[PDB]
């Protein structure tokens, strides 16, 4: 559960790219160093206990678009 | 007063019992030191005046009407401590005449 | 996920190499190989702290030192390794330590 | 006595990976085969931003490189020099001297710089 | 394969009984919680246990 | 005999080796600490500061840092306004 | 300049739940609480070695001006009392030896050394050297030896 | 007065001009330490000049067991070459030597009691903190160890000449105090 | 009648309970910081006298 709040982090830091494009929860698992097992479903109840409550918003198609207020 | 009263009420007095408030947040499974400290056997010295260079002398009752001085005696008492740190092992070290 | 010592030495070399043949074979997964690693490196430890109870010395002069994380990795020479029993003469030396 | 402790530590090893071998579903033959692979294997320069005014001011690298010589794994407990002399409280470790093995509880060294 | 998955329903079974078979000696005195309670606690541990693996193994 | 001339008080002497031994909390690389944060975190939802710092084993200023960057103060009814470990 | 209620009569003074005066009285200022504190302190720490009085009001007021002058605000206030202590001593003439100080004091003799280097800085002074003679008294009775032992020590010494 | 102090230790700062890894310096040096939780820096020891620096992340470096100016300089060269040599872009900013201590002898016993009684305002004497007495003079900014057996030690001057200039000035004042 | 000896044993009762109050507290810092309070120290000799 503090690996999936690590996530929140660097979608956070994804944001902060200003390149932010739907994704999927493998890649961004890959890409901060963690595997994909059985412990990736538990994290994913988790995770989708966090889309019952994702300010940071994560939905599970095309998503992660947090900011309440976005423009550019 | 002073044969018995002083000392009974150093032994009526109930035995002082200090802990640690979960100090280090560890497991704390009693953890926390216990020390008690238990007085005891009070002992009275004759009366002394002690000078500005802390010499011990004793103190004349007219030394103390004509100087001001207080006709006072120092009053001395045991006490025990032990610590229990629930490490199995207690130790009771003992302070004489304090 | 441990002290990871004694795996460079004669001992952990035999266990690497034997856990690499397997691994050749298919016999073990490179995840069971890692697990025995771990487990030896625990059951090592536990095994000269507990069995071993013999005092030693050494002499000798000094070359090199470093330092990090902990871990000393000192490099003497010319050492006289002396026990009570016996008596060892070497060149050079390299102690790393740990703690 | 250092080939009967190996054999001690063979059999705490043994014992302590048969519980990951149950946990990880794999066969126990794997446990003989790797006891017997593993016996079977061990028996005025003003301006002085340029550093290049002095040279060879260095040793050779290539001991730590090497590492072929004679290698001491342990652990410290106190390790004191003052000013001359390094002094080592070294306890229960394991050395490589002409590869025979020793083994030791408290080892004590001084050594100089 | 079919064997190994009928095995495995078995030690779910295992499972249950040990946590329910004294789920009932901690009232006599939740069992399946506790220890839920006891391997969350490790993971800080582990990892911190766990990383000076990585730099030691760069040390030496 | 009270109050004999000492150079120093036994049990200061005492803690001082204590702490000597110990020594400061170094300050890890900021991954490790974030890792360690995320699995405290996980244990439950709210944690204080002091018993915070036990955990990680940080310096107080560089924890407080890593913890701005994420972590958010909370005004509640606990006892107090206490760090969020939650980033949002 | 201020006052203080008590609990007066039992009528209206404890209300809903117990009030008590109002309030608490609440009253004065760290540049005071800290001075008192340490003030307190200097009695207790000469009491325990029976010292006069006005060797007391001497170490107040040598606190006092350390305290104000503020070159050892980083110091802790024991260690800034014991010094005072040991310099308010030794200006009296009955000096008492830094482990003696020690005794009393939570504070290290070390520790007690340096804030008396830095009061003695700060307040611009010196203190006469110490002389064998001066712990002859405190020691010779503390040992219960005769006056003639003492006198005989005393002599040796110088 | 026939004798010149010699100088036992020199503390000279120089800064590097660059950031540094404290980590990679301890794992790739040849004789330096870093324990950071006992202490911010690296420690690293040349037997050559026989010195030893302090090295700190932000680049500024100080050496320290030179007897020598000279020698502290080449030290420091040596030292920021060493850590050059490890790929930092090291380089020799506005080196300066700190401090300077200095020994010698006057070959007769001082009587520190005189000595404090007449220079009281300089003077301080505490045998029970430190058997030799403290002279700070105030001309040249020296502390002076003045010891009964006549060695004295001078510390906190930035060039030679203050350490020569205070001995200079102590040795009329000790001659005066002669056993 | 109430003579010199009970009314001193009065007014040390309640002496000696502050005096063991205030090695309580003195005492309880000391342990909640975990260094092993002297005992010596926490005795405020003023209070009885």
């Amino acid at each position: 559960f503090g690996v999936l709040a690590k996530i929140v982090n660097y979608m956070k830091t994804r944001h902060q790219r200003g390149d932010t494009h739907p994704l999927t929860l493998d890649e961004i698992l890959d890409e901060t160093q963690h595997l994909d097992i059985g412990l990736k479903q538990k994290q994913w109840l988790m995770t989708e206990a966090l889309v019952n409550n994702p300010k940071i918003e994560v939905i599970d198609g095309k998503y992660a678009f947090k900011p309440k207020y976005n423009v550019r | 007063f002073i044969q018995m009263s002083v000392q009974r009420i150093v032994e009526d007095a109930p035995p002082i019992d200090l802990q640690a408030e979960a100090q280090h947040a560890s497991g704390e499974v009693e953890e926390p030191p216990r020390y008690l400290l238990k007085f005891e056997q009070i002992y009275l010295s004759k009366p002394t005046h002690w000078e500005r260079d802390g010499a011990p002398s004793p103190m004349m009752p007219n030394e103390a009407r004509l100087r001001n001085l207080t006709y006072s005696a120092p009053l001395y008492v045991d006490i025990t401590k032990t610590v229990i740190k629930e490490g199995e092992e207690q130790l009771q070290t003992q302070h004489q005449k304090t | 996920m441990a002290y990871q010592l004694y795996r460079n030495t004669t001992l952990g070399n035999s266990l690497q190499e034997s856990l690499d043949e397997l691994i050749q074979s298919q016999q073990i997964t490179p995840q069971l190989a890692l697990q025995v690693l771990l487990q030896f490196d625990k059951a090592i430890n536990a095994a000269l702290a507990q069995r071993v109870r013999n005092r030693v010395n050494f002499r000798g002069s000094l070359n090199t030192y470093r330092f990090c994380d902990n871990v000393w990795t000192f490099v003497l020479n010319d050492v006289e390794f002396r026990e009570v029993t016996e008596l060892i003469k070497v060149d050079k030396v390299k102690i790393v330590a740990c703690d | 006595t250092v080939p009967k402790l190996y054999r001690s530590v063979i059999e705490d090893v043994i014992n302590d990976v048969r519980d990951i071998f149950l946990d990880d579903g794999v066969d126990e033959q794997v446990l003989m085969e790797l006891k017997t692979l593993w016996e079977n294997k061990l028996m005025g320069q003003v301006e002085e931003e340029p550093l290049n005014s002095e040279d060879d001011v260095s040793d050779e690298e290539g001991q730590e490189l090497f590492d072929t010589e004679n290698v001491v794994v342990c652990q410290y407990d106190k390790i004191h020099r003052s000013k001359n002399k390094w002094k080592f409280h070294l306890k229960d470790g394991i050395m490589n001297l002409n590869g025979r093995d020793y083994i030791f509880s408290k080892a004590i060294g001084d050594a100089e710089w | 394969a079919q064997l190994k998955f009928f095995e495995q329903l078995d030690q779910i079974e295992k499972q249950r009984k040990d946590e329910q078979e004294r789920e009932i000696l901690m009232r006599a005195a939740q069992l399946r919680l506790k220890q839920k309670a006891k391997e969350m606690q490790q993971q800080e541990l582990a990892q911190m246990r766990q990383r000076d693996a990585n730099l030691t193994a760069l040390a030496a | 005999t009270n109050y004999k001339p000492v150079a120093n008080h036994q049990y200061n002497i005492e803690y001082e080796r204590k702490k000597k031994e110990d020594g400061k909390r170094a300050r890890a690389d900021k991954q490790h600490v974030l890792d360690m944060l995320f699995s405290a975190f996980e244990k439950h939802q709210y944690y204080n500061l002091k018993d915070l710092v036990d955990i990680t084993k940080q310096p107080v200023v560089y924890l407080k840092e890593i913890l701005k960057e994420i972590g958010v103060q909370n005004v509640k009814g606990i006892h107090k306004n206490t760090w969020e470990l939650k980033p949002e | 300049l201020s006052t203080m209620i008590g609990k007066g009569t039992g009528a209206a003074s404890f209300d809903e739940f117990g009030n008590s005066k109002y309030q608490n009285r609440r009253t004065m200022s760290s540049s005071d609480r800290a001075m008192m504190n340490a003030f307190k302190e200097i009695t207790t720490m000469a009491d325990r070695i029976n010292l006069p009085r006005n060797i007391v009001d001497r170490t107040n007021n040598l606190f006092k001006q350390v305290y104000e002058q503020k070159s050892l605000k980083g110091r802790a206030n024991d260690a800034i009392a014991s010094a005072c202590l040991y310099i308010a001593c030794r200006q009296e003439g009955v000096p008492r030896t830094f482990k003696e100080i020690c005794a009393v004091s939570r504070i290290s003799k070390k520790e007690i050394g340096r804030c008396f280097k830095l009061i003695l800085k700060a307040l611009e002074t010196s203190v006469d050297l110490i002389t064998t003679g001066d712990f002859m008294s405190r020691f010779c009775s503390n040992l219960c030896l005769p006056k003639q032992v003492q006198m005989a020590a005393t002599h040796i010494a110088r | 007065s026939g004798i010149v102090p010699q100088l036992q230790n020199i503390v000279s700062t120089v800064n590097l001009g660059c950031k540094l890894d404290l980590k990679t310096i301890a794992l790739r040096a040849r004789n330096a330490e870093y324990n950071p939780k006992r202490f911010a820096a690296v420690i690293m020891r040349i037997r050559e000049p026989r010195t030893t620096a302090l090295i700190f992340s932000s680049g500024k470096m100080v050496c320290t067991g030179a007897k020598s100016e000279e020698q502290s300089r080449l030290a420091a060269r040596k030292y920021a070459r060493v850590v050059q040599k490890l790929g930092f872009p090291a380089k020799f900013l506005d080196f300066k030597i700190q401090n300077m201590v200095g020994s010698c002898d006057v070959k007769f016993p001082i009587r520190l009691e005189g000595l404090v009684l007449t220079h009281q305002q300089f003077s301080s004497y505490e045998p029970e903190l430190f058997p030799g007495l403290i002279y700070r003079m105030i001309k040249p900014r020296i502390v002076l160890l003045i010891f009964v057996s006549g060695k004295v030690v001078l510390t906190g001057a930035k060039v030679r000449a203050e350490i020569y200039e205070a001995f200079e000035n102590i040795y009329p004042i000790l001659k005066g105090f002669r056993k | 009648l109430d003579l010199a000896g009970p009314l001193l044993a009065f007014l040390f009762r309640g002496m000696f309970k502050n005096l063991l109050k205030e090695v309580r507290i003195y005492a309880q810092k000391f342990i909640d910081r975990g260094k092993d309070f002297n005992l010596e120290l926490a005795i405020k000799t003023r209070i009885i006298s």
